[PDB]
């Protein structure tokens, strides 16, 4: 996996 | 100086797959994060050699639960029912240089929990403890810190606020 | 407001209740008839106690002077104050939770008269 | 600011299958719950993964003997002969929302006990303590207290009462 | 009644039946021939013992005033307190357990005679 | 209200099979009773479920040793020779309801024993501790206490005496 | 610099802005309106801690006081204290970072006047 | 009686059989020649020990008063003192273990002539 | 009251087969005589049973080092060369009751030593430690103390006297 | 005297085959260094004889965390990567005697770190520890000390300075 | 004799051996020059330490008695003394080990002149 | 020399090469300017460390005297004296390494005059 | 009396083989030697019996390491090169009798050093410690201490001397 | 298993 | 095994 | 083994 | 291995 | 092996 960031807009 | 006080690492976390801001790991009392790699060592009479065993990762922390929450009754949730969960671990006053201006310096996990123990004792509010055990490489990254709950909803007293 | 003021503000708003008069020092010219209370600035410790909030120590000291021709009716008064003044002390900002209650009586002749002197320390842990 | 009690969890019991209302644990001294994963982790050259085992879930505690009791006396008849159990763990001042009004927020197990320890020490009161191993996933749900135990036989002195 | 109170009562209860007299403390035109009883009010800690009651050390004071002349009558009555009090207390509220017991004794020449004052203290566990 | 004391437990043995009154444990300074399942869980990816295991039970205390006494050369030779004793725990202060009202309630074992340790130190009277095993299901029932013993045979001083 | 003077020249730039006068003694010739700030010279302990550095801890104390006629203001004085020099202090040196503060208070009557008077104590590790 | 008073007279009946005057306090009318011994009444603890019987610590003090002409008699009567009653004392109802014996020696103007004052402590536990 | 002083014990030893009086173990600091039974258990559906395994017995203490001594140099040679040694452990103050009437009850035993520690630490005497196996049953009687040992070499100052 | 001070030592890493000074470990709070060989012994009627198995060396370390650092960073990148570290211990007080004048006696070990832990705890500086596992022998000779980071960038306050 | 008088007198015949007078407390009509050494005579607790002995700590006091005008030579008395009478002594009963020695030195001026006082204090364990 | 001399005459030997005046205490014909030091005699423990050698406890106290005029002067003389004993002393037979530092102050008015009175404690571990 | 100190106690050391007198272990802290016979015990229907299994023995200490010296640098060689060292245990105060007037009482080992740990922490003196492995019997004599170093090179200050 | 409340109304 | 009373006149 | 008492006149 | 100095210019 | 002196003469 790559990094996602906390927001809902960057959700998995 | 510059000395690098524990209560600055903010710890999030959210449930694998569903969109929605990742919530904040409230009144952690202690935390710590452990990589141990399994190396064995092979003997031979032309000299023993170290070989490189796989890496063991994981996180571990203690919490007070308060009224107002609802979060440890996802943890015991989740360590029950197997649901993977992703957490980041970000440090709240390393920001990022530019274009990730708002954004702080972070490690993100995904895996599982693997452990939930309630404490409870008379005379004394009940903590919990859990584990959650990391899979793979862990990422860095930097990470937006969820505003609204960090520097917005601040409370007066002896909770932290500016 | 500190706790200090605020648990010393809730003790007055209980206290006074009951009629018999609260103090926290006579003064020369003001006449104070017996059965009566002293109430003391509360103490205050304060540390670091999650990532996110403080946490400490409080004590509060509240003492009865009566005469001693009814022991009764003083031990009544100690009573009444430790069952409205425990478990717990909800205020605006801090919440309160009685670690111990240490309950001391002398006979005190200092003043001619054999008074009864009860003092009651609360140490309420406090978040 | 709401930092939650233990004291105000509300442990409860009841032999499996007899039409009886729940029995109060009195004189809890320290509780314990805890759910635990045994995950394995499988390597390969291709790269090790993390394996979903199966989850062991117990509750734990110590109590304070009385001589107005019947209780400890079933806890060890129970672990000898293997009865199974009901228990409810309750908390006394979540209430539920409508409907379920006059109910309290708990989970309910049911399971057997596996442990009963007697501790008798010269100038003591004598302790017993006990483990609980649940079976399979514990439900989450309102439970209804005893109001006759918990609210109407209420006793003067050292005793809590309202 | 605090357990303070109901101790100190069943101490009187107890003590005035040996007939000698029993005081908190002595008035100056009151008699008191020798040998006597002189009481003081207990003190008491109190916290949270279990998730359903407190409990708590309730410290009892007894102190006997005597001429040396006897002393095998003054340690009779050392024992009979102690025999008297101990191991339990039992009262409407409260249970009293001994803990343990301290006797200490003093020749006391502050009267212008030889004095044998005992000071019994018995520390009570109690629920 | 109403606790129990931990002193107000009677303890007595006799040997298997010879007619005699049981013989009382003098001086014990700590005691304990212990019944525990070895419960085991069985996996299948239909759902993992518990399997009752048999259960353990056994006694357990300390005691100072005296010279008016034999019973501790009676431990040891027990433990050597492997003899079979009976035991009872009775509780001196609940006594039975009718036809049973001179006789306390108890439990009865039967069992060996199975370890002695003397334990002695300069400055110091030597204690002796011991294990019991106890053989299947203990039984519950009434027992008269020796009332030469317990109540006749006072002395004075530091011993106990009403 | 010492982290002593560091610190308690902090301290005065902190508790100087806010008008009431401060000082560490007053002087028989120096007329002083109420509330005023004492403010005592910091003790520090030091001892090795890591292979590169010292860290210790030094202890601040801070005391208002006031005319009892007003108590909440005089709290308001002893909050704002508190919110400005907690959790941490920065200085060119030194940092400092808050342990634990106590706050005792008591009614002084040494003066023929009913003032209020606060010590506010601060240990603040240092690195 | 008491342990302590048991105590107290084993003492009593050892010491006084070697012929010097030993004494609890001396009064103003009589006369003591040196070395003489001043004996005082042992403070005792006590709590449960056992599920059969208490246990405790007795506390005896024993004190020799002599003019420094000659110290290895001196020496010779604390010397006799310690094997006279260790390492146990039997009684009627009470038996006595040394835990330890302190040894403190004075030299004493107090009279206006140099004395030895030398106080023997033994705890002995009890059972 | 009659409690059991540890230092009443007195523990003796030789060297098996060869024809001279027992030596006294001088010093002693702590001690210990344990016994402990290998009992297994052995389940079935018709119900489980407990089976009586052997018995394992061992003594074992400490004692000081001293200058005019050879006899812990004879238990590091015991130990290292499996010399067979007897031993007495005596009851100093049980005598005989006829015709053992000079005697002292006391266990015989005889075996191995298995263990032999020097403890040596700046400031401060240096201990040892050992242990001693027993061989079969041990065997009660009344044992003669060497009174030459035990009360004609008396000597003064801390050096327990009459 | 003469009595050798631990934070004499210095300890530097760098990431092997990468051509770039070593970079010093700061804020040690405690450090040790172990060997031990693996030995077993055969035994044979003959008589019992000691066999010479390999050895194992590893080095081991507490630090404290501060912000204007990366190597903690680096540390854990390491122990998941499997990173390959020469590493140097080097005793600042002993200079080399010619030709290596400026040059403090060393030990150099390359291997891999094996374990990383972060210890964070509410009211502290969080510590990391970690271990590190030497391959082969360890070679002796002298070291450079970075003269730049060792006495050029001094700083004032706690931190040790000339 | 106790090891309390062996130790005194063997400490006595090393001093005396100096030929400064040593003395335990000085008389009025008594002349002494200085420097000169005070002794004092040594507390002893002892208990039970094998089972076949005792064991016990006996703490030694020397005091040292100069005019300050050369501080050397009195530093030289004291490290003598330190050095005759450490690491053990041996006496006919007792042997004596050095567990710990303590120097503390204060300048004194209560006799109108500036006296160095060496408080030496020497612990033995003995056997 | 003992340890205790040794290291006082290394402090003299530094602090006297400041030109203030230094001394152990102040005699009534000496006058003596502000800002000066009082430099008074190391307390030590001694005792058994390794089979080859003793190590020990040794507690150094100096004393720092200035009028309040200028507290940044006072202050660098301060960490002027810190930081040349610390962190090692090394002399001909011993060596001294710290194991703490204690700074602390006070305002001092006993002499009619506002004095700040300084004093440094180090605690030096001794080999 | 006559107790014996530890710090009378000489441990000394020599590589085995090369002609050259032994070196004294200078500063030891603590100090111990063992030996333990690893018996089983065989059970049999006619009665168990012990068995004499060979017996393993180590010597193993405690040393403040300062800068006058080589020798732990030579315990490190030591135990990584399976180097075999010769060792003696002298008493300092027992002489010999006759002819060996000269020499104190010993015990001569030869084996392999198994480990050395060097233990450093802020705020303190570094130490190692060691284990060292006794091939077979341990032989008893006398041994002539090295005069020049035990007593020629003294020296002032705490470190001992006459 | 499902939820069952404590009263003896909703017993096993 | 059932029962049995602590006297000898219960023995086994 | 039988019991032997301690003195040389009951040696093994 | 041999020994290797600190410095860049003995890179392994 | 036999004991050796710890002196150089006595050399293993």
């Amino acid at each position: 996996y790559r990094f996602h960031d906390t927001t809902k807009e960057d959700a998995l | 100086a510059n000395m690098k006080n524990s209560n600055d690492r903010i710890i999030l976390f959210r449930k694998a797959g569903e969109k929605v801001d990742a919530t904040k790991m409230l009144f952690l009392t202690e935390y710590g994060l452990s990589h141990e790699a399994d190396t064995d060592t092979e003997d031979t009479m032309d000299g023993s050699y170290n070989t490189g065993g796989s890496v063991e990762s994981t996180m571990s922390g203690t919490a007070k639960m308060f009224y107002g929450d609802d979060f440890a009754d996802e943890i015991e949730d989740a360590v029950v029912d197997r649901v993977l969960y992703e957490a980041w671990e970000v440090e709240s006053r390393i920001p990022g240089k530019n274009g990730d201006s708002a954004k702080f310096k972070a490690k993100y996990f995904q895996g599982f929990h693997n452990k939930f123990e309630l404490k409870a004792e008379a005379n004394g509010i009940d903590e919990y403890e859990y584990e959650y055990g990391v899979n793979g490489r862990f990422q860095r990254g930097f990470a937006t810190l969820p505003e609204a709950v960090t520097k917005k909803l601040k409370a007066t007293g002896y909770r932290f606020h500016d | 407001m500190t706790p200090n003021l605020q648990l010393y503000n809730k003790a007055y708003e209980t206290l006074q209740g009951y009629g018999f008069p609260v103090i926290s020092r006579k003064e020369m010219q003001q006449e104070i008839p017996y059965p009566f209370f002293v109430i003391k600035m509360p103490e205050s410790n304060r540390s670091k106690y999650t990532f996110d909030s403080y946490s400490g120590d409080t004590n509060l000291v509240i003492d009865i002077w009566s005469v001693s021709d009814d022991l009764g009716h003083h031990d009544g008064l100690v009573k009444r104050c430790i069952d409205d003044l425990t478990p717990s002390v909800k205020t605006n900002d801090y919440d309160f939770e009685e670690d111990d209650t240490n309950i001391t009586q002398l006979v005190d002749d200092t003043t001619n008269q054999e008074l009864l002197h009860t003092s009651i320390t609360i140490s309420y842990k406090t978040f």
